[PDB]
RNA sequence: UGGAGAGUUUGAUCCUGGCUCAGGGUGAACGCUGGCGGCGUGCCUAAGACAUGCAAGUCGUGCGGGCCGCGGGGUUUUACUCCGUGGUCAGCGGCGGACGGGUGAGUAACGCGUGGGUGACCUACCCGGAAGAGGGGGACAACCCGGGGAAACUCGGGCUAAUCCCCCAUGUGGACCCGCCCCUUGGGGUGUGUCCAAAGGGCUUUGCCCGCUUCCGGAUGGGCCCGCGUCCCAUCAGCUAGUUGGUGGGGUAAUGGCCCACCAAGGCGACGACGGGUAGCCGGUCUGAGAGGAUGGCCGGCCACAGGGGCACUGAGACACGGGCCCCACUCCUACGGGAGGCAGCAGUUAGGAAUCUUCCGCAAUGGGCGCAAGCCUGACGGAGCGACGCCGCUUGGAGGAAGAAGCCCUUCGGGGUGUAAACUCCUGAACCCGGGACGAAACCCCCGACGAGGGGACUGACGGUACCGGGGUAAUAGCGCCGGCCAACUCCGUGCCAGCAGCCGCGGUAAUACGGAGGGCGCGAGCGUUACCCGGAUUCACUGGGCGUAAAGGG
């Protein structure tokens, strides 16, 4: 009665871009790991299925588009992955980015080709690609009788043997030896299969190199042995849809797929701080992660979690270290394709959901009530890439958007929610344009909110051209209090970068000790409403050089307006120029669309500074305006159709073309 | 889902439709008696009564009436009929009514 | 718990000396023999004129570090023998001297009564028999006090029921230093206790 | 057996006077810390909604069967399959589901509290007394057959039993109308008339046990009625038609406009009616010298409500929390023709909120329903779990040990402080280990007796191998507030009306005991602070215990 021996557990993710398949190849990998019929909705995160006695633990939806971060959390937490391609699209120019990020983190994958039915449809053109685009090793593990529309069946290298397909419906199958012809196809590729496993086993070479077959038991040790090393990456195929190339991707999976033992253990921290592996032990300290919190109308509060190390059991009491709390796992249980296992614990390695636990959102730590109370590793870090203006019309929808990211935070903390420090406003964090857009959906439906959707604003800077010298007089003489307060200056502009420099240049001292203290709060108070528009007149140097005073009429204020006073027209007859804020750039973009990508950054007022290689691409540095930079990640990701990224900081100010600055008199 | 307490309402049902009739009676019969008395049937009216008065105390004897409810009935009916007697009539035959 | 730390430290602030030590506090060194003044930075300082207020807490602790006691507890044993009929001032006292782990101290057993406790506290005492070892034990009428018997022969226990053959027993206690016995004759009395407090200022600590 | 004041209006004084603080309390939350145990206690908000599971049943000694396992087989063989007993399934009938458990929405009211009235009534089961249990008929499920349905179930024939129903008898005796007697609101008698009883089971079978019927009495539990007491607003002053009374009916266990008919104009109100706001009331709880002031959580009593609202049925009792009907709102199934529901029961889910627990173990004990018993049900209860939420007890060590290490701080640089503190020296030994290990449980039952007294015998532990006991046993968790005055306890450095503090007065603008850190100190200690709210201080709404010439206050 032991049922769980760890070296049986798939913990896999079907990631890949858009079109594809992996949703459809899911809905199917469950109805063949469990069809059952014996004599007797991705409902949930990570769902489970038994395949020739081995437990698989898949978190379908990457998805890819725009934003990925769900795709490469669920890596983490799971082993291995199937990147489905749609063996279609040939001259597929997205095949990529899914997998370039998937060794970015350390996981074993084989790959799926998908729409082999569909027109098009070619197997090699994609291993034409898959080592063209990426670059792995793949293996061709089967071939097809009959290419797209004339799709029977498969035949499996490795094994020799002959399948074939009465139907798409999934039911009149069969293993019928190879179809008179082909045959001959087959050999050179099922010892290509028997040479590359060769860098793997000394065993299956040597017997190769002799006249000996090697055992259809070590010949898959050699390919699993490396495959699981990430070096290579077998490739299979079949119609997800007609049901063909799945059961025996299904075998694919767990002969080369990796189990929760064969990978590197994870790293963590105690609370002294030190690294420490956290081996998958059922009787070791339990430790283990939650990520996915979700609302269930029949149980509640759910919370989706991987067992690194100890055991999580029906009714005990963990601890969120990460947020200081004593939650109480009071049930467990396991989602199935079809119905809510009740089990009675989650021993390192597996992953299910904990009913109760209130703190625990994303990616927190619970240890045992007692263990090392130690918060393991997680720290990922997909930021944004498109934001937006949302103004929550009257001061009512302002409280609807309060309580609208306050639940929508939690739920979803892979974005940014931060008021604009300079008007008001409120910028959504996205991980792209369709991130922002259905936030837009949500928050302004399931939330009933409407407010404003424009664009962001620009931080300009008054200032001016020419250096300028006017009066700072004041006195008030009636008869008392008098206010006598006159000064005469020196602003002249400096270089775009210099900030606020005071001159104190009085000769015997016409202007009082005490008094010019509070006459350098009036000149640097007063810069504040420019002279143009009304922005921060910075950029300038002072020069208090003159200006006089009285015996009783004078303040240690009334010295206030007579330096305000001074400063509030020696910018308005210098000529005030408008300047603005220039942010840096850099689009690692393929050489291939680096021609429309350097030339965009021109028709959008900026100057590019250079291109030094990097990697298989290139980067751009230059300068944008940013009021000519909104909605970029839709431009780049344009021009280069998704292989473009860029970052972004600031630099200077700089004036507005003359012609941007007759414009901004709104 | 269930609870056999319904055999409580089952039997309701029948005891509530049982006396229910006892019940009905029991009035109709009150009336077409205190009717005759009035209208002069001396001793054919007591006869009635005299039957009114049984079935009243019968019902006594189950859950329909009961303590005074017959009683109360009684000492109405056999006072309403004495008191419409007199309306020139001599109490004939022997009723309920005494003496 | 128990306080516990800087003991020949309290012995000096209240500038009355304590035997908080027992032994060591006799020698020419109670600390307060040594440097007799408040500690901290200041301590040797004129002080300023203490305040009505001053005086009555400086009393208050006086009282309770002698017998070291939970602030608590003090209080309690306060507010009981306020209700109970009797002078306060003496019943205060009364039952202060009640505790076991103090009738131990007198008895002998005990160079301190911070050891008495732990005495008291790992069962090495009994009452009329069976052993307790709750410090806050309250001793009747008519008792004995003895020393267990897996304790009778244990180093400690000698040498302080060794200085005894001879010195003399509070007049409200009865010791036999060979069966290691003592009875708690009766209620310990207003003067047998030479003790440096004053009462009724302790009492009008709590009147405010 | 009981009463403490202080800070703040002035240049200074006295008075009036407001603000503010020290105390105690809390179903508590928040912050920083957090070791053990015992006893308490833990949705104060949404009386918002709720997935799942369980919270009320039980008698074969009331009756007839269906199904299953035994006897002996009815007959000559299986036949018309009968019988006696032990499992079961539902149906009849019998009690119990009206108690127990939850909640405070409503309610300012005979709701509650208290003291009384019932010549105006009721009370299943339980005690004691009296007399009875005589004949007869009779249906409906169950069951068989047939029909409608998706389901929930439902309809139609035909059997059949009983403590189910019905008629006749006997009526100790009771119920009625009338008369007389005593009495005095309908209370007792008494005569004529009239009307009503009832059931059978088990055994050891002319004698018991459990039942039945009528009547009287007791005990317990109630209904209704009444005097008194029961918050804020007159910037709510007038309210009222079944309204107030009467007569006669109906109605009820019973009084009464509680209802209806018809008469009469009356009933209520500054002793605050009517209206509006708020609230469940009490025993008690907190505070207080007291008088008084708040308050009504847990425990006990009463009430009121079970999604909102109306209504009856059965019954001793309900207008019924896990009963019924209907309206409405919500949840679910649906073959869309119609169905099933009600956590303010236990545990849990979600929402709200600053905030309040395990979908736990046991019927061993107490207590309740049924039963002759055996026994069955029992989220009531007895326990365990989680939370310093509270209170009580306990540990983080004891005795030694320098004219006194180091480090750190201060310094007139001589030295002072931290301080016996550490170190170091012995000694006891929380934790933790092997071993032993309950009290709560002695009845129901069984045997003697007489199934009476009394005597004897047996089965019964969830907590729990827990508490506790003996042996073995390692020096083994401290924070937090404060340090200008009230108010215990000060020095140095940063800082420069900044940053910040702040309960009040106020501190901060280059030497700050007031900000920030440090050393040191004070208080208290598994706690310490903050925030709400109540009493106190506040004789500051003054009955105890104040005032009005100018302080607020005399009315033309
Ligand atoms: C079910 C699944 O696995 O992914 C689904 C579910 C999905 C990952 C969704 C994309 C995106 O909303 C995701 C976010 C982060 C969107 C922002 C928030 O609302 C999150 C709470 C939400 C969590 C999952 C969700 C809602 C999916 C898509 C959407 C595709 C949309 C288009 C227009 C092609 C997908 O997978 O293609
Ligand atoms: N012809 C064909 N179409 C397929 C196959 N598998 C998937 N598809 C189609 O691919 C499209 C997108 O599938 P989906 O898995 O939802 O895409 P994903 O969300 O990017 O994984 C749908 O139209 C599917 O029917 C296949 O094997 N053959
Ligand atoms: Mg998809
Ligand atoms: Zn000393």
């Amino acid at each position: 009665k032991v049922e769980y021996d760890l070296k049986r557990l798939r913990n896999i993710g079907i990631a890949a871009h858009i079109d594809a398949g992996k949703t459809t190849t899911t809905e199917r990998i469950l109805y063949y790991t469990g069809r059952i019929h014996k004599i007797g909705t991705i409902t949930a995160a990570v769902t489970t299925c038994f395949w020739k006695d081995h437990r698989i633990n898949i978190i379908d939806t990457p998805g890819h588009v725009d934003f990925t971060i769900e795709v490469e959390r669920s890596m983490r937490v799971l082993d291995g992955a199937i990147v489905v391609f749609d063996s279609s699209q040939g001259v597929e120019p997205q095949s990529e980015t899914v997998w370039r990020q998937a060794e970015k983190y350390k996981v074993p994958r084989i790959a799926f080709a998908n729409k082999m039915d569909k027109t098009g449809a070619d197997l090699w053109l994609v291993i034409r690609t898959m080592q063209e685009r990426l670059g792995a090793r793949p293996v061709v593990m089967q071939l097809p009788i009959g290419r797209e529309d004339t799709f029977s069946g498969i035949i499996d290298v490795l094994r020799m043997k002959a399948y074939t397909y009465g139907n798409d419906l999934g039911t009149d199958i069969r293993e019928i030896p190879i179809p008179e012809e082909y045959l001959d196809q087959a050999r050179e590729y099922h010892e290509k299969l028997v040479e590359v496993a060769a860098d793997f086993d000394e065993n299956i070479m040597l017997k190769y190199l002799e006249g000996e077959e090697p055992t259809e038991e070590e010949l898959v040790a050699a390919i699993r042995k490396g495959t699981i090393d990430l070096k290579i990456t077998p490739v299979f195929l079949g119609s997800a849809l007609k049901n063909k190339g799945v059961q025996l991707l299904l075998d694919a999976v767990v002969d080369y797929l990796p189990s929760p033992l064969d990978i590197p253990p994870i790293k963590g921290t105690t609370p002294e701080g030190e690294v420490v592996e956290i081996h998958p032990d059922p009787n070791g300290p339990l430790a283990a992660l939650a990520f996915k919190i979700m609302a269930d109308p029949y149980v509640g509060r759910l919370t989706f979690i991987r067992v690194y190390s100890g055991t999580l059991t029906s009714g005990s009491y963990v601890y969120n270290t990460t947020k200081g709390r004593k939650e109480r796992v009071a049930r467990l249980l396991r989602m199935h394709a079809n119905h809510r296992e009740e089990v009675e614990e989650l021993k390192a390695g597996d992953l299910g959901a904990v009913v109760g636990l209130k703190e625990t959102i994303t990616g927190d730590t619970l240890v045992g009530e007692d263990a090392p109370r130690v918060i393991l590793e997680s720290i990922e870090v997909p930021e944004p890439v498109i934001d937006v203006a949302i103004e929550p019309k009257t001061k009512a929808d302002q409280e609807k958007l309060s309580q609208a990211l306050a639940r929508l935070a939690e739920e979803d903390p892979t974005f940014r929610v931060s008021t604009h420090p300079e008007t008001g406003q409120t910028i959504i964090s996205g991980m792209g344009e369709l991130h922002l857009e259905i936030i837009v959906d949500r928050l302004k439906r399931e939330f009933k909110v409407d407010a404003n959707v424009g664009k962001p604003q620009v931080a300009y800077r008054e200032t001016i051209t020419k250096p300028v010298d006017v009066e700072g007089k004041f006195i008030r003489q009636t008869g008392g209090r008098g206010q006598y307060g006159h000064v005469k200056i020196k602003v002249e502009p400096l270089p775009r970068g210099s900030g606020f420099e005071f001159v104190n240049a009085i000769v015997g001292g016409v202007i009082p000790k005490e008094y010019i203290p509070a006459v350098q709060k009036g000149i640097e108070e007063a810069m504040q409403s420019g002279p143009l528009i009304g922005f921060p007149v910075v950029d300038i140097k002072v020069t208090l050089y003159d200006g006089s005073y009285h015996e009783v009429d004078s303040s240690e204020m009334a010295f206030k307006i007579a330096g305000s006073m001074a400063i509030k027209e020696a910018v308005q007859k210098g000529d005030p120029v408008i300047l603005e804020p220039i942010m840096r750039v850099e689009v690692t973009t393929p050489e291939e669309y680096m021609g429309d990508v350097i030339g965009d950054l021109n028709a959008r007022r900026g100057q590019i500074l250079g291109m030094e290689p990097r990697g298989n691409a290139q980067v751009i540095r230059a300068f944008v305006p940013l009021a000519e930079m909104f909605g970029y990640a839709t431009d780049l990701r344009s021009k280069t159709q998704g292989r473009g990224s860029f970052v972004m900081f600031f630099d200077h100010y700089q004036e507005v073309p003359k012609q941007v600055q007759e414009k901004l008199i709104k | 889902r269930n609870l056999s307490a319904l055999k409580r309402h089952r039997q309701s049902l029948k005891r509530r439709l049982r006396n229910k009739a006892k019940k009905s009676a029991i009035k109709t019969l009150s009336k077409k008696a205190i009717q005759l008395a009035q209208e002069g049937k001396a001793e054919e009216a007591l006869k009635i009564m005299r039957k009114a008065e049984s079935l009243i105390d019968k019902a006594a004897k189950g859950s329909t009436l009961h303590k005074n409810a017959a009683a109360r009935r009684k000492s109405r009916l056999m006072r309403k009929v004495r008191q419409l007697l007199e309306a020139a009539g001599a109490p004939l035959i022997g009723g309920g009514l005494s003496a | 718990g128990r306080y516990i730390g800087p003991v020949c430290r309290l012995c000096r602030r209240e500038g009355v000396k304590l035997y908080l030590k027992g032994e060591r506090c006799y020698s020419p060194k109670c600390a307060m023999e040594r440097r007799p003044y408040p500690p901290g930075q200041h301590g040797q300082k004129r002080a300023r004129r203490p305040s009505d207020y001053a005086v009555r807490l400086r009393e208050k602790q006086k009282l309770r570090r002698i017998y070291g006691i939970s602030e608590r507890q003090f209080r309690n044993l306060f507010e009981e023998a306020s209700k109970k009929k009797g002078v306060t001032g003496s019943v205060f006292l009364g039952l202060l001297e009640s505790r076991l782990d103090n009738v131990v101290y007198r008895l002998g057993f005990a160079v301190s009564r911070r050891q008495a406790r732990q005495l008291v506290r790992h069962g090495h005492i009994t009452v009329n028999g069976r052993r307790v070892d709750l410090p806050s034990y309250r001793v009747r009428p008519g008792d004995e006090i003895a020393v267990a018997e897996k304790s009778r022969n244990l180093e400690l226990i000698r040498q302080n029921l060794e200085a005894m053959k001879g010195r003399k027993v509070g007049p409200w206690l009865s010791l036999d230093v060979e069966g290691m016995k003592g009875k708690f004759l009766r209620l310990p009395d207003r003067e047998d206790l030479a003790l440096p407090v004053n009462e009724q200022l302790v009492i009008e600590f709590y009147s405010r």
